[PDB]
């Protein structure tokens, strides 16, 4: 309807010329700049998939467990393959036949809880779930079942939004509280070793279980045998999500939004600044027994989650908050939860996800701080 | 008859977690497991019953000084012999009701009725308003409880009904159920359900 | 000199060359009734009776004793009236030229008046409209006093009128103006200029303020909020340059000078200039033959804070000095949101307009995009120079929270100050009528 | 054996020292005083009190109500004291009955507050110098098919000080009444029969207290003259009690002294050239009488006025010469009436219809400026919200209309 | 002097009264209207709180342990008689202390300090102490670290509450359901301490 | 009001509370003692293979069947005592009755260590049949407890069970499942040089293989606590050498 064509309105009063920006524009380059992390990941997932399951299986047994999975025989049909020499054509088609779906069930159930909710409510569906699916769907793991991805969106989307009235009226994280309903709910399936690498058969640890295991001399890839160099976390060649592991996408996709005014810099240094001084801290103090007091800051950047959430996460410009002087305040609380959950928390190895959904409760406090200041300064007739 | 009316006023018209905020704690703590809620209310209704009964009996004689300290003496000596029986003849409940079967004590109910009704009426009509709201309080205990154990571990009273995959039925639970954030949205909706069955009980927009 | 960094200078096409040449033929004038803030006219005239120049039209019923009197000599002709019999204009003709005279002083001893002699000629005259309050902008109360009177001697509007242009040729009546504003005041005068050089007044209680930098470092909120900062209990008064060139003219003449030069500009203008042009004419017939053919809208003020003149309101406003014109954008375009838009202006970078400076916009008066729901990315913290909390204080107005809004600081604002924040908002909110609402609320509350 | 009794011992001696320490405590601590109020900052009628207790019992143990409508919890917001000593915390209902603007003052609600420390209270308006009269009754002629218009007088011949259409406290004995005990005159009956309205019976247990409205202009002495509408329920269930002050008045012999007290001043006409316009209500149509009587002879106003006055039939209307004389003496003046329910038999030659429609499309449509007149208006719901629809799509702002109706 | 931080930090965060254990919604979903009020409320249950359970301690400790007046008898079933008496009793003389003076805090909570006698925090403050056998010293970085905790949910809400006057709910979750959800919410968020062994 | 009136109200009723609040707690004493007693003695009769239903049948059974010793964990010998009335949990927190363990052999995070231990040993007729050893450490989000039931040659297992546990139930509460607990019987918890030999393998036991057992798939956190609990408690500083005594037959 109104997609494709702009409404052709008027003004009726005080302000008769206006800007040229809109929540269509914003949300449409805020969906844009997650494509590179979405191809890559994509890619990524078809490459330790396709190596896991010719470290673990050969000759008929391949053929057998090939011919008996549809996402490997689906992408032998379409014309790639799945030995050892497959190509980055084949790596990027078994790494959308395990995405696609799950963006596809996200994207047809989110949707149908917008539509009723807004005819419920007589408003027009608005954007922002653009926005909001392809993030839930870029940070669920590659082998997430469809029934629990549409509990979750249905979650984030109903108890998070669309309750309190839909796009710029909530608190939380719309994206994040569907994963902590995941992550909470079902954890048998979003956790441990069986559920990143999308292979079938394949038990192995990730980059941040196996430093807390034994530190940065037990970061090996099992399924090639090699060790994971900072080049190969930082380029995005490791076990993990979707469309977080690619650290250099991930800068590419943002600095377009941070420069185009969409993305706060205040927030994203914020961010830097509590992860470097909190891991600094934890250098200096040291321990003996445990192996992640000993980890730098250029590996916290960018193992794990932290650099899609500091990117994409941290920066919701409704739930953060409003003031330039608490968006520092805000950004810093969520690097010191983040690194604190990561270290001295042993029952969840990585916590930007409850770091963001802990700092979303106190971001106002820090807004009613600032403005109570500024307050006090009105009252003394200096504003 | 006015005891009809009386005992079902607080079940849906006045509920005491719907429209008064009294008794939530309890409501979110004990809704775990269906047995452990049916004892809950239980015991609440007794309390509550007893209580009122006692200190409407006494209404002209307590003083203006102490009646906070009577009225506590009479809910916690009521409430350490409902303790004293619960551990002697129900032991496994009383251990899974681990602190809550003392916060009968300071939980809201037993207070405000026994402050806001048992002080202005009769004996009668006090002890029908504790039956009255301790009613009213087991039908959300109830229903959070039966949505929760349901939900979260497919057995209802302990009984089997939905068979669960290391048993190796098709049933795979929902570990949120167990956590108290599910007794906060079952307890959100359900407000939701009564307040749009019955209009009049709608917050007026400031 | 106190400097604005936080500002937007809009660059509309159609900057007027800064000439003063004459203006058409005005044949009718108006005396607008809506745009005076809570007035409740007594009408004391109706259809065909002769008036004269500053003969009364109408008292106000909730501030007795102001009279607010006819422009020019004629005849009314129409006396509009709208939707639950709202006073809209009064619509006089002119023919001849009777009139009500005053008493007249000399150059000098203007400065040494008695307060309500002032006042009395002022209030007889009909010019003591031209004075907004703050708070409120209502026009102030026969017998109250204000220790702060703002001149306005800039002026940062889009397509605006050059003040040095007009004030250079009526020096000797703008230094009668100052020193009797002097006399009335309390006091000080808060003379706001830019970096030139205007006529000064040697009263020591006038003094100059330099302010510089983009819109809305030319404000009367912004200079008020810079030097005497305003609340519920400190009112400070307010004036532009050409009213105190009428001011100074009333009392060196007898005669109520009733003369403007404003800015005829805009995208579709094909000589953009200043004129001359009585108080309240007609646009209809100022904009005569001086628009290209299409469908156009007559502005009667800034495209950012204006009434928009059509109809029952072509006629040009009580304290607006320029008119500005531009097209009707009605058209649909296929993706037009995901444009690269190198024609289309924003405050953000998102459009590849930014790269290009120094561009003019032939700006249509479209919205880009359908009311929705305000997301914060941080826009009205970059057009606000002001010492408030932007977002959480129109989060408040959109809310619809007096108390909390007045806390935060809506009390010395007005709709022509978040005219950048209706600019910029991705929304497409419009926050002066908020504030209208909010400052109706405080005031009937009491 | 002797767990019991340690238990016994230390149960007793636990209550007991925090009973001890709680009044030594409260001893030390709270006032015992005597604190005092002064009525108007006056040494004269000033009160001792205990400290402690609400407002609200110091004037009723001083005599006079408040003024209020009702003292449990001050929903209507009558009780009002103009206090400029120090009191305490502000309260939002009074907040809400009491703006910002008047509050600034210190306008508050009585019995919202519980003085508990020395305070000298306004208390304004002359509510201590009301008393009480014991009036008879002359006669109760129905006038309509179902309205009581009553007659009273004052005893030996004076007059209420109440101003211009200030409506009594009016006070009611009890007696149990059924409706054939009600005396009906010639014509009502039989419709009365129609609805056969003898049927239910109906129990005063209390003395009700109702303020109605009276029918007379302060300046007529030695009369009263109240006003009764007919007391009548959904008649599918009359059994239900309807009006207790009208069913004593509806089988009333007149004769009788009845003690009633508290005049009213709420109808203040000002003084100006306003124009007023009277628009009717039926049924409290001589509260607009007694104003207009007022204007016409108590202050002798000779500005224009108007009585538009709404009527369901002849056989419902009344007090038709009074209006008659008063417009053939007076200049300034000019009465209408139309018919709610038209019937034949009348064979009317004036205006019918809704008094909505009637004062529309008659004269305010063509009238010059009706923003500079002044409209008072007392009668049926709809038919006054409809009339405050049609003068609000007209012009005139809220607090030129100046409303009072029964009940509100 | 690390130990007792430890406490302090553990009973502020990682066991908070409010939103890990779940006490005092009443009051905690009731009085969340404006900061200020959850401000001087929060300040209240820290004072009651920190004056409650060491007297609590001393008062277990010295008798109603078993074997503590006489050996052979134990005397711990008139523990719930003993804390709510000893609660209503410093409540109780404490507003009349206070009371005196502070019409700042005064009329402020108004209903509700009579209220915080029947409240869930202080009674399971108490309960726990007795539970987990603290000394004194323990005893009264437990409970000022409970208190502060106690007071940083309910200013939390209240702000989040105070962000929400632009929301658009619908009718039926107007007020009290809408803040069950918003608890909810909050409840989930903090469940990032749920693992830590401090 | 009168404070005489107030003192009398408040002295009789605390009076008449105090009695029926006293009698009721003394006179159910012995009831809460049997209730708590056999909570703890089902599950012993249930981890010796002995089935129980019923209060009296329960009673019946682990008076003819279990005897309680005590013992002393360093030298490895009986300690004469009282074998119904010890608590272990209790002991291992008093100085004068337990030890500070240092760091360097608390595998298992307990902190502390009772000086002399309660076992129980399965009677059959005159003979003894088994003896239970009561082991515990900490897992992730509790302290775990459990038994493990050995027999005479003080190698073999005959059975395992998990009566304290506050895991997450569907990832690492498996600890209590009847197929986690159904592979423990027949493997032996030393090795032929008399060195503690369980292992918890990550990824499934070898099939057959008598010191492997199956790790709970996706709780390693937890099965590194399975694994420590028996690491330290067949050690030196648990049933170490009254394993041994076991072993050279001082049953
Ligand atoms: C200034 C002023 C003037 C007034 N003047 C008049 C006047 O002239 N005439 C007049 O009648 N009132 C007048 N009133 C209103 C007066 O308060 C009413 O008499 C009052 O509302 C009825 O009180 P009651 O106890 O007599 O009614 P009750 O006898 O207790 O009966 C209740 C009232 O509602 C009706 N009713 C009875 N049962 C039911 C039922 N089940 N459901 C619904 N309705 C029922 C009855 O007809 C009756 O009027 C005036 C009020 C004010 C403030
Ligand atoms: C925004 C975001 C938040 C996340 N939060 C968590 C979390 O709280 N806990 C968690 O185990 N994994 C979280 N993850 C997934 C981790 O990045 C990582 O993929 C997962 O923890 C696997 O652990 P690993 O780092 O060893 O691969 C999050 C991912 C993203 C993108
Ligand atoms: C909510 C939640 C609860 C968990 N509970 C446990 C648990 O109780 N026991 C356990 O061993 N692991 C638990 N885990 C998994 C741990 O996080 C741990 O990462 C997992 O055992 C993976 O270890 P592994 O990769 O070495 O096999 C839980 C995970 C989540 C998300
Ligand atoms: C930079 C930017 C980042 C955003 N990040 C998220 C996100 O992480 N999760 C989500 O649900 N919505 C996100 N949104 C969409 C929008 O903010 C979301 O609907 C708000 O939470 C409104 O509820 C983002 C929007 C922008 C412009
Ligand atoms: S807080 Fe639990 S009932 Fe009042
Ligand atoms: S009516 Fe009782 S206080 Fe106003
Ligand atoms: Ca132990």
């Amino acid at each position: 309807a109104t997609l494709f064509y702009t409404p052709g309105l008027v003004t009726k009063r005080s302000s008769h010329v206006r800007d040229s920006v809109d929540l269509k524009r914003i949300m449409i380059m805020v969906w844009l700049a997650v494509f590179p992390a979405m191809f890559w990941g994509m890619y990524n997932a078809g490459g330790q998939a396709i190596a896991a399951l010719n470290h673990l299986y050969s000759g008929d047994q391949l053929a057998a467990i090939v011919a008996g999975n549809w996402h490997y025989w689906l992408t032998e049909m379409l014309g790639g393959t799945m030995s050892s020499d497959a190509g980055w054509g084949s790596k990027m088609l078994l790494g959308a036949t395990y995405f696609l779906p799950i963006y596809a069930t996200v994207f047809i159930v989110g949707g149908f809880w917008e539509v009723l909710f807004c005819m419920v409510r007589k408003h027009e569906v608005n954007e922002g779930f653009f926005v909001t699916s392809i993030l839930f769907a870029l940070i669920v793991p590659p082998t997430l079942p469809l029934w629990q991805a549409a509990l979750g969106i249905t979650f984030g989307v109903v108890v998070a939004k669309e309750v309190f009235g839909g796009t710029g009226r909530n608190f939380l994280n719309p994206a994040l509280a569907g994963r902590a309903f995941l992550f909470f709910a079902y954890p048998a399936q979003i956790s441990g070793d069986l559920v990143w690498t999308a292979a079938d058969g394949y038990s192995g640890a990730t980059a941040l279980s196996q430093w807390a295991q034994g530190g940065a001399g037990a970061l090996i890839n099992n399924a090639t045998g090699q060790t994971i160099t900072w080049m190969d976390a930082f380029i995005g060649n490791i076990p993990g999500s979707i469309g977080e592991v690619s650290t250099l996408a991930l800068m590419i996709g943002a600095a377009f939004i941070v420069y185009m005014g969409i993305a706060s810099w205040r927030i994203i240094g914020g961010v830097m600044i509590g992860m470097i001084l909190l891991s600094t801290l934890f250098n200096v103090i040291g321990s003996d027994t445990n192996a992640m007091f000993n980890m730098p800051w250029h590996w916290h950047l960018v193992l794990g989650g932290f650099a899609f959430g500091m990117f994409f996460m941290a920066t919701d410009p409704v739930s953060a908050s409003f003031t330039n002087s608490g968006k520092w305040a805000y950004g810093i609380l969520i690097g010191v939860m983040c690194v604190l959950i990561r270290v001295v928390n042993p029952a969840y190895p990585e916590g930007m996800m409850l770091a963001i959904l802990f700092a979303n409760l106190f971001a106002p406090l820090f807004d009613h701080v600032v403005v109570e200041r500024n307050i006090k300064r009105r009252l003394a007739r200096y504003g | 008859k006015e005891l009809k009316k009386s005992v079902l006023a607080p079940v849906l018209d006045n509920n005491p977690i719907a429209l008064q905020v009294l008794g939530v704690c309890s409501a979110l703590a004990v809704t775990t497991k269906l047995e452990t809620a049916f004892v809950m209310t239980l015991a609440v209704m007794f309390v509550t019953a007893l209580s009122n009964f006692f200190v409407s009996l006494i209404r002209n004689h307590i003083p203006n000084s102490v009646r906070i300290i009577v009225q506590m003496a009479i809910i916690a000596s009521l409430v350490i012999v409902v303790d004293q029986i619960l551990k002697a003849y129900l032991y496994d409940i009383s251990k899974q009701l681990s602190v809550f079967v003392g916060l009968i004590i300071t939980n809201c109910i037993v207070m405000g009725r026994a402050e806001a009704f048992a002080m202005k009426s009769e004996p009668i009509p006090s002890f029908i308003d504790g039956i009255g709201n301790g009613l009213g309080y087991g039908f959300v205990l109830m229903t959070v409880g039966f949505f929760r154990e349901l939900l979260g571990s497919g057995k209802l009273f302990g009984l089997e009904v939905l068979p669960l995959i290391s048993n190796g039925g098709w049933y795979q639970p929902n570990g949120l159920m167990l956590l108290a954030p599910s007794a906060f949205f079952l307890i959100g909706f359900m407000i939701w359900a009564i307040r749009t069955f019955k209009p009049e009980q709608v917050e007026a927009k400031e | 000199m106190i400097t604005i960094k936080k500002g937007l200078d809009l660059p509309i096409a159609g900057t007027p060359s800064q000439v003063i040449s004459d203006g058409k033929a005005i044949k009718k004038v108006a005396l607008l009734g809506e745009e005076y803030v809570g007035m409740r006219p007594t009408m004391h005239v109706r259809v065909g009776d002769e008036v004269k120049k500053a003969q009364i039209l109408f008292e106000d019923k909730k501030n007795p004793g102001v009279k607010f009197t006819s422009p020019v000599s004629g005849k009314v002709v129409e006396i509009n009236r709208g939707a639950k019999r709202v006073l809209q204009s009064v619509v006089i003709e002119v023919a001849g030229d009777d009139q009500v005279t005053f008493d007249k002083f000399e150059a000098n001893q203007l400065a040494s008046l008695n307060r309500d002699a002032i006042k009395t000629q002022l209030v007889e005259s009909g010019l003591w409209t031209a004075f907004r309050t703050r708070p409120f902008s209502k026009v102030p109360a026969i017998d109250s006093t204000s220790e702060a009177i703002f001149v306005t001697a800039m002026d940062t509007n889009p397509l605006a009128a050059e003040p040095t242009v007009v004030i250079n040729e009526q020096s000797e009546a703008f230094v009668a103006g100052l020193d009797v504003l002097s006399a009335l005041t309390t006091g000080k005068v808060y003379v706001c200029k830019k970096g030139t050089s205007l006529p000064r007044s040697q009263q020591p209680n006038v003094e100059e303020h330099v302010f510089d930098g983009p819109h809305p470092a030319g404000l009367a909120g912004t200079h008020m909020h810079f030097l005497y900062p305003v609340s519920a209990d400190h009112v400070a008064w307010s004036i532009n340059y050409q009213d105190v060139i009428a001011v100074g003219q009333l009392f060196l003449t007898g005669e109520l000078y009733t003369q403007r030069v404003v800015s005829l500009a805009g995208p579709v203008v094909n000589k953009p200039r200043l004129v001359r042009t009585v108080m309240g004419a007609s646009l209809e017939q100022l904009v005569d033959s001086e628009i290209m053919p299409g469908e156009v809208r007559i502005i009667s003020g800034s495209v950012l804070s204006g009434t928009k003149a059509t109809g029952p309101h072509a006629y040009l406003g009580r304290y607006h000095l320029q008119v500005s014109v531009l097209r009707e954008g009605r058209d649909k375009e296929l993706f037009g949101w995901a444009m690269p838009g190198k024609n289309k202006f924003s405050v953000t970078r998102s459009f590849l307009g930014h790269l290009f400076k120094g561009q003019v916009y032939n700006m249509t008066t479209t919205t880009n995009g359908s009311d929705r729901s305000m997301v914060p990315i941080g826009n009205y913290e970059k057009v606000m120079p002001l010492d408030m909390e932007p977002t959480l204080l129109l989060r408040d107005l959109c809310a619809g929270d007096s108390d909390s809004a007045v806390r935060l600081g809506a009390l010395e604002l007005d709709e022509e100050d978040l005219a950048l924040c209706t600019f910029v908002c991705p929304g497409k909110y419009e926050y002066g009528q908020l504030l209208r609402e909010c400052l109706d609320k405080i005031e009937k509350e009491g | 054996m002797s767990t019991i009794i340690f238990g016994v011992v230390m149960f007793t001696l636990i209550i007991l020292a925090l009973v001890l320490v709680i009044l030594f405590a409260k001893s030390k601590l709270v006032p015992t005083g005597d604190i005092t109020i002064s009525i108007n900052g006056d040494p004269e009628k000033a009160i001792v009190t205990q400290p402690g207790g609400k407002l609200l019992t110091a004037l009723a143990g001083a005599g006079v109500f408040v003024s209020s409508a009702c003292g449990g919890g001050g929903s209507c917001g009558q009780c009002r004291v103009k206090i400029k000593s120090g009191g305490g915390d502000i309260l939002p209902t009074e907040l809400d009955h009491i703006s910002k603007g008047e509050a600034r003052e210190g306008e508050r609600l009585a019995c919202q507050v519980a003085v508990k420390a020395d305070m000298d209270l306004e208390l304004p308006e002359e509510i201590f110098g009301v008393k009480k009269w014991e009036c008879t009754v002359i006669s109760n002629d129905n006038k309509a098919t179902f309205i009581k218009e009553l007659k009273l007088a004052i005893p030996d011949g004076e007059s209420v000080p109440f101003r211009a259409g200030g409506y009594i406290q009016i006070e009611a004995p009890a007696h149990h009444v059924k409706y054939a005990d009600f005396d009906v005159p010639e014509k009502y009956r039989g419709d009365w029969d129609k609805f056969n309205l003898f049927r239910y019976e109906s129990k005063v247990d209390e003395p009700i207290i109702r303020a109605y409205s009276m029918a007379n202009y302060p300046e007529e002495f030695g009369i009263i003259m109240l006003n009764v509408r007919i007391a009548t329920p959904p008649p599918n269930n009359p059994n239900v009690p309807p009006g207790q002050m009208s069913s004593y008045i509806w089988s009333l012999k007149a004769g009788d002294k009845c003690t009633i007290s508290g005049p009213f001043g709420e109808f203040f006409a000002k003084d100006t050239d306003a124009e007023m316009v009277f628009i009717g209500g039926g049924a409290g149509m001589a509260p607009m009488r007694s104003h207009i009587f007022d204007q016409l002879k108590r202050l002798k106003s000779k500005r224009k006025m108007s009585y538009w006055y709404g009527a369901r039939s002849k056989r419902e209307m009344f007090y038709v010469e009074d209006f008659d004389g008063l417009a053939a003496e007076n200049d300034n003046f000019v009465w209408h009436c139309a018919l709610s329910d038209p019937q034949p038999e009348d064979n009317w030659t004036g205006y019918t219809g809704f008094i909505h429609n009637v004062l529309y499309e008659n004269y305010l449509k063509d009238h010059e400026a009706p923003e500079d007149c002044e409209y008072y208006m007392c009668g049926p719901p709809m038919m006054n919200a409809a009339v405050i629809n049609m003068l609000k799509n007209l012009g005139v702002e809220e607090e030129n209309i100046l409303l009072d109706d029964f009940g509100g | 002097m690390e130990h007792y931080i430890s406490l302090l930090v553990k009973s502020i965060f990682i066991e908070n009264m409010a939103l890990s254990f779940f006490l005092g919604m009443c009051t905690f979903l009731a009085v969340s209207k404006k900061v200020k009020t959850s401000f001087g409320l929060g300040i209240a249950v820290i004072v009651v709180l920190t004056i409650s359970v060491p007297v609590n301690n001393l008062v277990y400790n010295l008798v109603l342990k078993p074997d503590a007046l006489v050996e052979g008898v134990d005397l711990s079933f008139l523990n719930f008689i003993t804390f709510i008496g000893v609660i209503a009793a410093l409540v109780q003389i404490l507003e009349m202390i206070l009371d005196r003076f502070f019409p700042p805090l005064y009329n402020a909570l108004g209903i509700f300090l009579p209220l915080i006698t029947v409240n869930c925090a202080i009674f399971g403050g108490v309960s726990f102490m007795v539970q987990r056998d603290y000394s004194f010293a323990e005893s009264v970085v437990y409970g000022f670290g409970s208190g502060v905790g106690w007071m940083l949910a309910i200013v939390a809400l209240a702000g989040i509450r105070e962000k929400m006057k632009y929301s658009d709910v619908p009718p039926g979750l107007r007020g009290l359901g809408i803040t069950f959800i918003t608890a909810g919410l909050m409840a989930l968020g903090f469940m990032s301490f749920s693992g830590v062994q401090l | 009001d009168s404070i005489k009136k107030t003192l009398f109200v408040v002295i009789a009723l605390s009076l008449v509370c105090s009695i029926i609040v006293s009698a009721a707690a003394v006179g159910l004493r012995d009831k809460q003692k049997e209730n708590a007693a056999l909570d703890k003695q089902s599950k012993i009769l249930q981890v010796a293979g002995i089935e129980a239903k019923g209060s009296k049948q329960i009673v019946e059974l682990f008076n003819k069947s279990i005897e309680p010793r005590l013992v002393d964990f360093n030298t490895g010998d009986f300690v004469e005592g009282d074998a119904a009335n010890y608590d272990q949990r209790k002991a291992a927190k008093e100085a004068s009755e337990s030890i500070k363990l240092t760091a360097e052999q608390d595998k298992a995070k307990i902190q502390r260590r009772a000086n002399v231990g309660v076992v129980y040993l399965v009677k059959d007729g005159d003979k003894t049949s088994k003896v239970i050893l009561p082991v515990h450490g900490n897992g992730l989000w509790s302290m775990m407890y459990a038994f493990v039931a050995v027999e005479t040659d003080g190698n073999t297992v005959s059975g395992l069970t998990y009566y304290e546990q506050g895991e997450t139930p569907g990832l690492g509460g498996e600890v209590e499942n009847p197929a986690w607990r159904a592979q423990w019987v027949g493997k032996k918890l030393f090795d032929e040089n008399h060195k503690p030999a369980i292992k918890i393998v990550k990824g499934g036991a070898p099939q057959g293989s008598e010191h492997g057992v199956d790790g709970l798939s996706g709780a390693t956190l937890t099965s590194n606590g399975v694994q420590n609990t028996f690491d330290f408690w067949l050690g030196d500083m648990g049933f170490g050498p009254f394993l041994t005594k076991v072993r050279d037959g001082g049953l």
